[PDB]
């Protein structure tokens, strides 16, 4: 559970180095 | 967040976690809020063209509070990321 | 005499001498020599919050 | 192997000419 939450944090930090409809972080 | 890292407690399963990491950001942002807005005021008393270098010297604490605050929130995201992790593992 | 010094514009003249000429502050001088740059959080700022 | 290469030198030249989360390729 740990790990899973690096991996995504490394995916928000992509998501971050910038460029579904889940409207809560859609916004 | 003390509670919910197993326990002795909580008794709330996560959601404990999940709190305790909104609540750790929060207090993170409302420290960089605080941190900025003093530090933007201070930066725009103009006085006036020869200054700045030069000036005054600011922070300082801001320095602090600008690490401090970073420190805080990178906590609350650890808190956060730990929360998640538990969730999962209930799943 | 009054009259004759106003029609040599010799009372226009004196006041430029007192009023103007001698002055520190050229202001389409002091326009013109302003330079500057820099920059202002402030506007970005409210773009934050 | 060798084609495989130029496929590939290829692909990255077309994320090249401008516009999943692999940490490294990411930032």
């Amino acid at each position: 559970t740990n790990e899973f939450g690096i991996f995504n944090s490394l995916w928000f930090s992509l998501g971050a180095f910038m460029q579904p409809r889940s409207l809560s972080g859609r916004i | 967040g003390l509670c919910i890292a197993a326990s002795e407690f909580y008794k709330t399963r996560h959601n404990i976690i999940l709190s305790a990491g909104i609540f750790f950001v929060s207090a993170g942002l409302s420290n960089i809020i605080g941190i900025i807005v003093y530090i933007s005021a201070n930066a725009g008393d103009p006085s006036k063209s020869d200054s700045k270098k030069n000036s005054y010297s600011y922070g300082w604490s801001f320095y602090f509070g600008a690490l401090s605050f970073i420190i805080a929130e990178m906590v609350g995201v650890l808190a956060v990321h730990m929360f998640i992790d538990r969730h999962k593992q209930l799943t | 005499a009054v009259l004759k010094l106003s029609e040599q514009g010799l009372l226009d003249k004196l006041k430029n001498k007192w009023w103007y000429d001698k002055g520190e502050c050229g202001a389409k001088d002091s326009g013109s020599k302003e330079k500057t740059s820099a920059l202002s959080l402030s506007n970005v700022a409210g773009v934050f919050y």
